[PDB]
């Protein structure tokens, strides 16, 4: 088994293949998922209030497509921290957002709007 | 876009796996070690071993085994890439022509799940029924094997169990059946079962065996008389065959963990063991017979049979003769004896085999101030740690130093006839003479003979009848035991000067201007037989001792003035066998004869540095094409020798090669010496054999050793070694050791064996101790192998162990470096330490210490006490950068002999790895990836310049040319990333671009600078890597003009080279990591370019279509100029 | 690279005929320009404390003075070059900044206080913070908040000398917290040292300038508080 320590899971693994042996998997993974730090806030300063339901990314990461209870999804540059384009998509609120791989589709679920 | 250049310089070393059986030959036993991508093809004589056709392939071998199936006289190979890409090989043989068949192969594998744990698993069935492969945890890949598989099909039957750490197969039982070692989640056991392949589905099983050992790690099936399964664990060994059972508890293996085993006897009688430290067990089976014909067993007896390598391969041969097969240093073929010695020790050591296996740091340097630098790389593990140095050519070195340039010739005079003993020599200058001495390295002058004391001698050699040639104006003689009036002096009937004359030990072949003269030696008569004329003037004579050891050759040579002559007599008679007159003014030194094993060739020495590649049938008179390889600017000289044996053959010129072999293949190998003109081989008292070299400088009596390209010198200190520095002010290297000791009860620490550590010539031990205020050091029970490391300062020339500085308790050694820091002339070792514990997460301690070596004695300036583990360091123009726990450190030198630090980051996972060109920091990140880091001087403190995202968990990174950076993964790839040109904002100039894929199939450990050929003052730098399996390559920048004609023509060959295993070399090459399949671009594979020197051109032919060539030019490419940008490429490697 | 380490020098009064708004109107400038250390290192090592204690004490810049000593040792180590010069450069430091927590300032306690919250992890600053009054000068901060007089917590209402002294007394906790684990360790060194005596322990002690307070109230804290039961 490759040790406790990380430091000896280095030295192990120059000498030994990918990880340090048997049991070096998880090992990585309990000692880098297990810490975050916040980034930065996004609000939603149009009504001095922020009312957002439903947040996923894109098909290529650059922008995150929030879901107001107005009906509309807004995006937002992940690096500047300004509004691109919003859209008039649907009249109750938004549940369920997400988009494909291959960066064409995109599905947005209402409440109870009469298109769900 | 970046481009860029990979080729092989070392081949693999480290062994995986060593399969025996009857591959080549049905009554032959045989030898199969795969290394890396390697299938190494021995066989076994009596004497050892001999290899007989080595084959690459695209693909990590990890799995092979032999079986013979039931239609086949001889047997067949299985081997399974690390890319899950099959393959079933065949050998076929027809004469000289050694050719492998694939004969089905198919990629078997899944889109989804995790791959393994333990690697991968596979087993054939002793019927030859089924193959068995452990691939994708939770499913069990069975191949059904038939002749109706042109390609594999694939079963997937489910294993309900999930974690299994070992299977294999049991024998003979007229059913194909299955063990297993499962871990339970309440317990663990070992199960059986049996597979019906026209069912796909898992049948009741024989055993249940609900639980067993703790840390059962191996089972070892025993054959068809008494068949069962061991099931050997960490501390003791069982046997079951569903009814009986039994169980030993031997106090041998108590301090190591059994990792490898064999069938010794046929009938499974005796097994072989090994350890994860070096021992040799032997397994001893008490056959009963219980009635007349009832097996049984009835005991278990484990020997201790002595200290061997670390063991991965293990392949009982014949005759007591087992070879040992080692990834971490030194694979190698021992013998078991009958009686014992002093330790008991049946083994018996014999020659060894060369690895370099793991290398954790190098560093190119050159000891000598050539052009050529050497490498010094740290290789092995626990107790095979050991410095391998790698160069270039070949080391004259043992050479001594006789001050005679430009001279002509040196031609022995003995008086002993049946030794070589009291030999003085001819000095043979142009109109002036002495007689030569040699008293070991020094020489003597005297006149001994009395007939060349007065005039000039060309050549003079060994008569074989006891008898030597004198040539003095015009005329030949005999020579009794040397005398002072002539034996037999045939005058010439023309009374001119001698043009050019040659001797040989039983004949005597003088050319005068354009008639050429031939002497029969009797015994104390020369007699005219033959003679012929020229039609130009000899420019030179060569004679070579072709047969019979006794100087009749059955060719002959001429060269002619301003006249390129390749005309062929039969010497003896002069009869005319091949007349060919290429015409020029280029003067040859007319032909070297030597058969290279194989063929015999005709060797022409042009004038201004030019070679022919000529090859001569010895009866027929047919020559092959002739090849232009350049040597220098001086006209060249070839010639053929004795060094010991063997007939070494070397080529006196510009550029001195040896031209006789390299891994048994007509490729040049340099040596050691500037310019070489002649060569005479002298009589030394301290030399064996050696010869002297008449150069346009002194005169070097040495001999020449085993020829190679890369000679590889080993100095052995028997622990793992860390990393390599290099001082040039002091002459001296320095190594970071690892020893593993066990703690003893009343002493601190104790070690196990005595390697190169304790036996330094000054010791000492860390003062200061600054941990003290942490209670951390808790008392541990029993000694469970703690690792103690401690800095190693290796002699420039002798190479022995100067100083040893043991560390603190559990302090590693992870970085080191040597530089100067500051306005302190002073050039130190700096050494960024950390405390370590198991049962502990990362750790939160350590300290960075810098040493000097004033007047050899090692000395502990200052310390400096660091929250955090110090893994990656690099001088960075007088400041030391360190890398700090996910936090980029740089620091200053004050002249209060401190530190200060200077500048911080905070915006990493885990920083590992740290590369400085200029003003630019590249910081390898652990997970995330290629980070580069600006550095302000104006500002003083750091700034983001760009930072990629993609998450690869990087392996090794260096700078290239502070545009494009090169980074390694864990999964065994390339990329580089390059910095983004377009700034047209400021989100689009923070992120770097992934320009060009490559999947290296190999770990990469190291980088550095510094190529390995000489200075001759193309591409543009070089890039030195350093690796797991001993593979060390070189990575270059191209021109882009370059990369169009070279890219082109991977796709040429990747149409005609049919690789082994019919894998496409654009699928092999292509990055695939778990999640990305993305095919490779950017980098330039030169091992597949450099292969087409050993295609033949009527395959030659079909690769040049209609191309392209650049000599702003355009041109239709041609075979000629295609083979020349090859060796274009092959003159750097 | 226009001079202004150069530039701000002349801007505070060196026995001149200076107002007092623009000389603490440049140090709210230079308390932003001492957040560099490249900037910070220069400013010392060309005398700019001593020149930044040339203030006669009744003075209405006393404000910007604290803050200009206050980013002095926020991020950078700089109070490690303090100690190495004339003796009584701390010993302004110590007669300047104890005074401005007894000048009683609406937010001179508001920043001075805050200084010693780091500062403690030096000896000598400890060393003379007893050969002076110490905590009677500091004790007479709590014993004289009137939000914790109950004989005249009815008196004051107004919200000005309210969230003043609430947010008082809640720095001197703080200046009380690394207070004691700083001389938690320092008699753990009187520990250490006179009651070992080898067995465990090296002594080499070269009374250094060295931060030594074990930085961590979640582990370490926490355990120098359990080993002081082993003592007399």
């Amino acid at each position: 088994q490759a040790p406790i320590n990380f430091t000896s899971r280095l030295n192990r693994r120059a000498s030994f293949p990918k990880y340090g042996g048997v049991d070096g998997g998880c090992f990585d993974r309990h000692l880098i998922f297990s810490r975050f730090r916040p980034i930065s806030v996004f609000r939603e300063a149009n009504e001095d209030e922020s009312g957002f339901t439903c947040c996923a990314f894109s098909a290529r990461e650059r922008f995150l497509m929030l879901g107001t209870c107005t009906g509309q999804l807004k995006l937002y540059n992940v690096f500047s921290g300004q509004e691109e384009a919003s859209y008039n998509c649907h009249n109750s609120a938004i549940t369920h957002l997400e988009p494909s791989r291959d960066g064409s589709l995109l599905l947005t679920s209402a409440t109870w709007s009469q298109p769900l | 876009m970046s481009y860029n250049y990979v080729v092989t310089a070392q081949k693999p070393t480290a062994v995986n796996g060593c399969v025996t059986g009857h591959f080549t030959s049905a009554e032959d036993l045989n030898l199969l070690i795969a290394k890396n991508t390697r299938l190494e093809i021995y066989v076994v004589t009596a004497e050892g071993l001999r290899p007989v056709k080595e084959v690459g392939m695209y693909g990590k071998i990890a799995v092979m085994e032999l079986f013979r199936p039931k239609g086949e006289s001889k047997d067949l190979l299985f081997i399974l890439t690390a890319k899950y890409n099959a393959c079933i090989l065949e050998y076929k043989q027809s004469g000289e022509s050694i050719d492998i068949i694939t004969r089905a192969h198919g990629n078997v594998q899944d889109r989804i799940g995790r791959p393994s744990e333990t690697g991968i698993i596979g087993i054939i069935d002793p019927e030859c029924r089924m193959i068995g492969l452990r691939l994708y945890d939770g499913l069990f890949k069975v191949i059904p094997l038939d002749r109706d598989n042109k390609e594999l099909k694939a079963f997937n039957i489910r294993l309900e169990e999930l974690h299994v750490i070992d299977v294999k197969f049991l024998y003979g039982c007229q059913a194909p059946t299955i063990c297993f070692v499962y871990q339970d989640p309440q317990g663990r056991h070992v199960k059986t079962y049996e597979v019906s392949l026209r069912e796909k589905e898992f049948n009741k099983g024989p055993w249940k065996q609900e639980n067993v050992e703790a840390e059962a790690s191996m089972v070892i099936a025993v054959p068809e008389p008494f068949g069962g399964a061991i099931i050997i664990g960490q501390e003791s060994i069982t046997y079951h065959n569903g009814d009986k059972y039994l169980a030993i508890a031997p106090p041998i293996i108590k301090q190591s963990t059994i990792v490898c085993h064999n069938r010794v006897d046929p009938n499974g009688s005796r097994y072989l063991l090994g350890d994860m430290e070096g021992r040799l067990f032997m397994l001893l089976l008490e056959k009963e017979e219980q009635m007349d014909g009832t097996v049984t067993l009835k005991d278990l007896r484990v020997e201790l049979l002595g200290e061997t390598s670390i063991a991965e391969c293990l392949t009982y041969l014949d005759n007591g003769v087992v070879f040992v097969g080692s990834r971490l240093g030194d694979s190698q073929l021992v013998k078991l004896n009958v009686d014992s010695n002093e330790q008991g020790s049946y083994v018996v050591a014999m020659e060894t085999f060369t690895n370099l296996g793991p290398i954790v740091d190098m560093c190119v340097v050159d000891l000598e101030r050539q052009g050529q630098g050497q490498l010094v790389t740290c290789s092995g593990a626990f107790k095979e740690g050991s410095l391998r140095i790698i160069r270039n050519g070949i080391g004259i070195h043992e050479h001594a130093s006789i001050d005679l340039p430009g001279i002509k010739g040196l031609w022995p005079l003995r008086s002993d006839p049946n030794r070589e003993t009291d030999d003085t020599l001819v000095l043979s200058f142009v109109g002036q003479t002495r007689v030569l001495m040699l008293n070991g390295e020094e020489v003597e002058e005297t006149e001994l003979m009395g007939f060349v004391d007065d005039q000039q001698t060309f050549f003079c050699g060994n008569v074989a009848h006891q008898q030597l040639i004198q040539i003095t104006s015009a005329s030949v003689r005999l020579v009794s035991q040397e005398p002072k009036a002539l034996v037999s002096e045939w005058k010439e009937p023309q009374a001119k000067n001698i043009s050019v004359a040659s001797c040989n030990s039983s004949q005597v072949v003088v050319a005068v201007g354009r008639a050429l003269y031939y002497l029969q030696i009797h015994p104390q008569e020369l007699r005219q037989i033959s003679h012929t004329e020229m039609e130009h003037e000899v420019a030179c004579l060569d004679i070579t001792p072709l047969g019979d050891s006794n100087g009749l050759s059955p060719l002959c040579a001429i060269g002619l003035w301003t006249d390129i002559s390749a005309r062929i007599l039969k010497l003896p008679s002069f009869e005319l066998l091949h007349k060919e007159m290429l015409g020029g003014e280029i003067i040859p030194r007319s032909i070297l004869m030597t058969t290279f094993e194989s063929s015999h060739y005709l060797l022409c020495a042009l004038g201004d540095g030019a070679l022919f590649y000529f090859g001569l049938n010895i009866e027929t008179g047919l020559l092959s094409d002739r090849k232009k390889v350049t040597l220098g600017t001086q006209p060249t000289v070839l010639r053929t020798f004795r060094s010991l044996s063997t007939t070494n053959v070397f080529a006196c010129s510009d550029r001195p090669t040896v031209i006789y072999s390299s891994n048994h293949k007509l490729v040049f190998s340099n040596v050691n010496l500037k310019e070489v003109n002649y060569m005479c081989p002298l009589n030394s008292d301290g030399y064996p054999d050696s010869l002297a070299l008449a150069n346009n400088s002194t005169l070097t009596i040495g001999t020449i050793d085993e020829i190679q390209k890369l000679h590889i010198r080993t100095v052995p200190l028997y622990e793992s070694p860390r990393k390599i520095c290099y001082q040039e002010v002091s002459q001296c290297f320095g190594v970071l050791s690892s020893r593993i000791e066990v703690q003893d009860t009343s002493g601190g620490t104790t070690a196990l064996r005595p390697s190169a550590s304790t036996q330094a010539l000054s010791s000492s031990v860390s003062s200061s101790k600054l941990f003290s205020s942490s209670t951390a050091p808790h008392e541990t029970s029993f000694g469970e192998e703690v690792e103690v490391h401690n800095l190693l300062i290796i002699d420039q020339h002798t190479f022995e162990v100067l100083h040893a500085h043991q560390f603190l308790q559990n302090e590693y050694a992870l970085s080191l470096v040597s530089c100067k820091l500051g306005k302190d002339p002073n050039t130190y070792f700096i050494v960024g330490t950390a405390m370590v514990y198991p049962e502990e997460a990362e750790p939160k301690q350590g300290r960075i210490v810098v040493f000097q070596y004033s007047d050899g004695k090692l000395q502990t300036v200052a310390e400096k006490e660091v929250k955090g583990a110090v893994y990656s360091m690099v001088e960075f123009n007088g400041k030391l950068l360190a890398s700090i726990n996910s936090t980029v450190r740089l620091y200053e030198w004050t002249t209060e002999k401190e530190l200060r630090t200077e500048c911080n980051h905070y915006n990493n996972i885990m920083a590992l790895y740290l590369k400085t060109k200029g003003d630019f920091i590249l910081v390898g990140d652990l997970m995330r990836s290629v980070l580069l880091l600006a550095y302000k001087p104006m500002e003083g403190n750091f700034e983001e310049i760009a930072r990629d995202f993609n998450p690869n968990w990087m392996s090794a990174v260096e700078i290239l040319d502070d545009d494009n950076f090169l980074g390694a993964e864990n999964a065994f790839n390339l990329f580089v990333c390059q910095k983004d040109s377009a700034a047209t904002t400021d989100e689009e100039r923070q992120h770097l671009q992934e320009v060009g894929l490559f999947h290296l199939g190999e770990f990469v450990n190291v980088f550095c600078h510094g190529s390995l050929v000489m200075q001759n003052l193309p591409t543009q730098g070089s890039v030195l890597f350093g690796t797991v399996n001993g593979m060390i390559g070189l990575v270059t920048s191209l021109s882009e003009s370059w990369y169009n004609l070279l890219l082109d023509m991977q796709n040429r060959l990747n149409k005609v080279i049919k690789s082994v295993g019919k894998i496409e070399h654009s699928f092999w090459r292509s990055f695939h990591t778990e999640r990305k399949t993305e095919p490779a671009t950017g980098f330039i594979d030169g091992d597949l370019i450099e292969s087409f020197l050993d295609i033949s051109r009527p395959k030659m032919q079909e690769v040049v279509a209609n191309l392209q060539y650049d000599d702003g030019m355009k041109r239709e490419a041609t075979a000629d100029d295609l083979i020349k940008v090859v060796e274009e490429l092959t003159r750097i490697h | 690279q226009l001079g202004s380490r150069e530039l701000m020098m002349f801007y505070i009064d060196l026995k001149q005929t200076n107002d007092v708004l623009l000389t603490f109107e440049a140090l709210k400038h230079l308390a932003s320009l001492l957040l560099h250390n490249k900037f910070a290192t220069e400013f010392v090592a060309h005398g700019g404390v001593q020149k930044l204690l040339e203030i006669p004490r009744p003075s209405m810049a006393a404000t910007g003075v604290s803050m200009c000593l206050y980013y002095l040792s926020y991020n950078q180590d700089a109070m490690e070059r303090v100690c190495m010069h004339p003796h009584n450069v701390l010993s302004d430091v110590v007669n300047y900044t104890l005074w401005l927590m007894e000048c009683s300032h609406a937010s001179g306690c508001c920043h001075a206080t805050m200084f010693f919250s780091i500062c403690f992890s030096f000896r000598a600053v400890l060393e003379l913070f007893d050969r002076y009054d110490g905590l009677r000068r500091l004790v007479n901060l709590i014993s004289t908040l009137e939000i914790l007089n109950l004989e005249d917590q009815g008196a004051l209402l107004s919200d000005d000398e309210i969230f003043a002294s609430r947010q008082t007394g809640k720095h001197t906790c703080m200046a009380l917290r690394k207070y004691f684990e700083a001389h938690l360790a320092i008699k753990l060194e009187q520990v250490k040292q006179s009651l070992q005596r080898t067995e465990g322990g090296i002594l080499v002690h070269p009374q250094p300038p060295y931060k030594a307070c074990s930085y961590t109230h979640e582990q370490i804290v926490e355990m120098m508080e359990f080993l002081i039961e082993y003592g007399p």
